[PDB]
RNA sequence: GGCUGUCGUCAGCUCGUGUUGUGAAAUGUUGGGUUAAGUCCCGCAACGAGCGCAACCCUUAUCCUUUGUUGCCAGCGGUCCGGCCGGGAACUCAAAGGAGACUGCCAGUGAUAAACUGGAGGAAGGUGGGGAUGACGUCAAGUCAUCAUGGCCCUUACGACCAGGGCUACACACGUGCUACAAUGGCGCAUACAAAGAGAAGCGACCUCGCGAGAGCAAGCGGACCUCAUAAAGUGCGUCGUAGUCCGGAUUGGAGUCUGCAACUCGACUCCAUGAAGUCGGAAUCGCUAGUAAUCGUGGAUCAGAAUGCCACGGUGAAUACGU
């Protein structure tokens, strides 16, 4: 707001902002605070690895929906659901998103 | 209105006419068919001018001291359309949205100090 | 209504370019008013001398000259032959501005 | 140093800097031959140091009689070492 | 060697010059004869001085030479009278009353001669290097200038093969014109041969 | 490929069906110069009699026998790699591909306009000159010289 | 030391953390497209970063803010018909600052993505055209003969001043460019044909002769004001129709002009004589991507003086790039 704008140039800030604006909207709420997760929801276990394993090593629990075909040894809390019918899935983050809202009490 | 106008093109210093009638064109106390009929410059010298209105149809006392012979082709281009504003007033923005005031690239290009012909390798390739 | 931008070269020629420069333009009919006290002045080109850290003395150099006042509204034909014909003043630039 | 040594050319072209811009036109007579001066232009044979004729391109960093430009004394070859330095109007190298 | 001198790259920027000017073109020569004594016959004595900098400007037959000192305990000498002396001497060499100014300095982490030459000193001190090199490292960081890189000469010992080492860490655009990059050589005549440092540092930005 | 096809046709020449000066210039296209070679036919073959001596009317096309080739290059893939492999001067390139290559060098090699050049270069084969007719002593070196691996 | 050539304006060289492997190591940087590309984006156990590239630098492709002296002379007075004076600075030209090209958009190919393509917008379509920018390295590369520089000699000296020559001399060969080998040219006649530059120790306006060289006289300028500077290949006019040629100009004298005290070896330039080899060049080979080749000259720096070298400017002006 103060120095790309107009301070030196603008053809060039333009396409610096044009540049860094699918930067800006990657990492749209990790980069709220420091991090360090306390737990993870991803929606599947073989397509997302990557992210039980990273969970693993730190040992930070993962209340995966584990898939019916996927690895069920990497999630301690493995949900026997479904990865397919949009809605089911829609239905379940819904549930755990109104429980988590309630539970500070 | 008498439609007088400058023009060039290589730093050129015409003196462009354009006036009903005026049958005679004196191109820098030429002739006509030594500049624009039956000989090397016939339509070279025109081949912009084919475009706008027919040279022959507007006088032209030209006494164009400036250009090579395309050179001198680009500097009547621009002077009658840089002259024949009082015929058209509204052509400062026609003519400048139909590509005919802009300094055409069929020239040597402008150069700072560089090679023989600044865009290529001059005649003595031998490194 | 007669501004000028003059560009300043060095002192030798300004001293006589500060008056010699428009002083061949008037004879006896031209309508030059003749010269202007004109206080002490800084007009150069848009280079400083050694910009530095320090912002305030924008050091710059020092030259006396004197913008043109011509303002001629019917010179003579034998008063102006030699308008620009000087042998003298090396920098000559008049860069009049409405 | 050495730049004493290889000042040869300095003192040739200095001293006659302002002896005739001034009097060439009062003394045209005198600076142009009236023909034949064949004593008084051959006077210049007596300095063997020094001279218009003995202009040698003054260079004091090597002393050779190259790399001058009376416009104002540029280099011209050591440029490849100094091209940075800005002090190449009018004549560059010529690769574009 | 295909590397540029950045003071030289440095001309059109407002980091100080060293010979650059506008005047008669009747009036070369003796200026830069001038220009080129002054300068020679101005730091030959200031051994002892360890001055940060001195420059010499001549715009249009004017001189504003600028001095800035490092530590006034070696430069204040016997109550100035050394800087007396240079000073009624470079003002008869030039002939003219030449307005010298003092500016005083401090902090000497982030000058480029101060750490050259304390290297050359600690080289010639028959010790250890790198450990000093990561040491200037280390304290041009700490007291910011983020980004700085070092390189030394070879001929260590009673051996005739040279190595070039640099332990760059940081930024240090070369490249760039807007960089306000500072460097200054500096060489030490060893027991064997003579060994040359380079520094560079990047002081921030404008 | 399976199959190969044949050239596009093109329309002849309401004068005189004169496909050789057409395809002389034609192919020659630039900057809009056909008007220029248009308005030119005419009026250098009204002086070309006396100019060189004889009319473009039965002299044209009497110094360009030779240029009619017999083998021609053409690039084929065979063996795993490109090859020339000259085969007989098939209709599609026995006259195109060497009539594209005329005005290649006799351009612009003495003269300010065109006006003169394109109708002096050909008018001069008559007198054992010109360029179109040598151009067929390059073709000969890769062919009939190579047998044994052609 | 510094600098340069070399791969090489090539797309490159590494690191931090993370991950895989007992480990050396690998990934990042292996793939797709842009492709000039570690530029960019996508996918991707990789994520980011430090150097290189691109743009950020200069010029140019349009217009605009500001502006007219000498330059242009739209309109006004005659025209000192060249626009000369005022005058308009519309405006050619010029610059103190900008925008306009930025995948910006329509549609399709393409994994929807990236990217590409067809189209349109605009002067400028997929860095719009050129440059400055040469990495890790690299070759005991070259440079101590540009300078500095460790070591190796000596200072009545392999130190130097002066006076002739030599780097251009020949017995030949090689590398480069120029001249040509012409009639797409040569002759004289009429004809409008540039710019960047350079210059008070200078060009030298003009005036007289020299076939000319240039000399006797000479304004001008501190240079948008005075000179180089007229342009050339070209066209119409008569010419030879390929003539060892009016081509080509070396080549062996004279008459001579200037630069320089003095120029055969080692100055330039002009006229007469010189009319040779060479009539497109084998084995072959090299340079060429749009203003490209191809050319035509113009000058500037170098200049006491001595270009076919080099630098810089214009005049004109095509095809080949299907393809790995």
């Amino acid at each position: 707001q103060d120095g790309t704008f107009d301070k030196l140039t603008k053809k060039e800030a333009l396409m610096r902002t044009r540049e860094l604006e699918k930067l800006e909207n990657s990492l749209g709420g990790i980069k709220d605070m420091g991090g360090l997760p306390d737990a993870l929801f991803v929606i599947d276990a073989d397509h997302e690895h990557i992210a039980i394993k990273e969970a693993n090593n730190l040992g930070i629990p993962v209340f995966a929906i584990v898939d019916t075909n996927s690895d069920p040894d990497g999630v301690d809390f493995v949900i026997p659901g479904n990865d397919d019918a949009i809605r089911a899935v829609t239905l379940y983050l819904g549930a755990v998103a109104a429980t988590v809202r309630e539970g500070r009490s | 209105n008498q439609y007088y106008g400058t023009g060039r093109r290589k730093s050129s210093a015409a003196r462009v006419f354009i006036k009903p009638g005026n049958g005679k064109i004196v191109i820098n106390q030429r002739s006509l068919e030594q500049y624009f009929g039956r000989e090397t410059a016939r339509m070279v010298v025109r081949q912009p001018l084919e475009l706008v209105d027919m040279v022959e149809k507007l006088d032209l006392y030209i006494t164009v001291k400036g250009g090579g012979i395309s050179g001198q082709a680009g500097a009547i281009r621009h002077g009658i359309t840089r002259a024949l504003m009082e015929y058209d007033e509204s052509l400062r923005s026609e003519l400048r949205k139909a590509g005919f005031v802009t300094r055409d690239a069929r020239q040597v290009e402008r150069k700072k100090v560089g090679l023989r012909k600044a865009r290529r390798r001059p005649q003595f390739s031998k490194r | 209504r007669i501004r000028i931008r003059l560009k300043a070269f060095d002192h030798r020629l300004i001293d006589q370019a500060t008056a010699e420069i428009v002083e061949t333009a008037k004879r006896t009919g031209a309508q030059v008013r003749g010269p202007i006290p004109l206080p002490t002045r800084k007009e150069r080109f848009t280079v400083l001398i050694s910009p530095h850290v320090n912002k305030d003395a924008r050091d710059q150099y020092e030259i006396r000259t004197h913008l043109r006042l011509v303002d001629i509204v019917e010179p003579t034909e034998k008063t102006v032959d030699a308008l620009m014909r000087l042998d003298l003043a090396a920098g000559v630039d008049v860069q009049i501005s409405l | 140093a050495k730049q004493s040594m290889k000042a040869r050319e300095v003192k040739r072209v200095a001293l006659a800097d302002k002896y005739f811009a001034k009097r060439a036109e009062l003394k045209a007579i005198i600076s142009d031959v009236n023909a034949r001066w064949n004593a008084v232009l051959k006077l210049q044979t007596l300095p063997r140091d020094s001279s218009p004729s003995r202009q040698r391109n003054r260079c004091r960093q090597t002393g050779r009689p190259h790399g001058f430009l009376r416009k104002f004394g540029l280099s011209r070859i050591k440029v490849r070492e100094a091209a940075m330095r800005g002090e190449i109007p009018g004549l560059k190298k010529a690769s574009w | 060697g295909q590397k540029v001198h950045p003071n030289g790259i440095r001309l059109g920027i407002v980091k100080p010059w060293n010979s650059t000017w506008f005047a008669n073109t009747k009036e070369f020569a003796d200026n830069l004869d001038s220009d080129f004594k002054v300068r020679q016959y101005l730091t030959k004595e200031l051994a002892k001085a360890s001055v940060s900098r001195i420059v010499i400007e001549r715009p249009a037959k004017s001189i504003r030479v600028t001095i800035h000192t490092a530590r006034p305990g070696i430069v204040i000498g016997k109550k100035g009278e050394d800087v007396e002396k240079l000073r009624k001497v470079v003002a008869d060499i030039a002939g003219v009353p030449a307005q010298i100014n003092i500016a005083e300095v401090r902090k000497p982490e982030l000058d480029a001669k101060l750490v050259a030459d304390s290297i050359t000193s600690q080289l010639e001190r028959r010790v250890m290097f790198r450990r000093a090199m990561k040491r200037a490292v280390q304290n041009a960081m700490r007291l910011g200038a983020k980004g700085i890189k070092v390189e030394v000469s070879g001929r260590l010992g009673g051996a005739e093969i040279a190595r070039t080492e640099w332990y760059r860490e940081g930024r240090v655009p070369l490249h760039t014109l807007r960089a306000d990059i500072d460097y200054n050589t500096s060489e030490a005549h060893t027991t064997y041969g003579v060994i040359g440092v380079k520094v560079w540092i990047f002081k921030g930005e404008i | 490929r399976r199959r190969v096809i044949g050239q596009r046709k093109i329309l002849p020449d309401p004068k005189f069906g004169s496909e050789l000066l057409a395809k002389f210039v034609n192919i020659l296209m630039v900057d809009g110069k056909k008007s220029t070679a248009e308005s030119i036919v005419y009026s250098a073959l009204e002086t070309l009699a006396q100019r060189s001596g004889k009319s473009e009317l039965e002299a044209f096309e009497v110094a360009l026998e030779n240029v009619r080739p017999t083998v021609e290059v053409k690039s084929r893939r065979v063996g795993g790699s490109t090859y020339q492999v000259p085969v007989e001067v098939r209709p599609v390139r026995r006259n195109a591909l060497a009539m594209r290559w005329i005005v290649e060098a006799a351009r612009k090699r003495g003269d300010k306009s065109m006006a003169l050049r394109l109708a002096n270069e050909l008018s001069d084969a008559a007198e054992n000159k010109g360029t179109a007719v040598k151009k067929r002593e390059d073709v000969h070196r890769m062919a009939e010289a190579n047998k044994a691996f052609a």
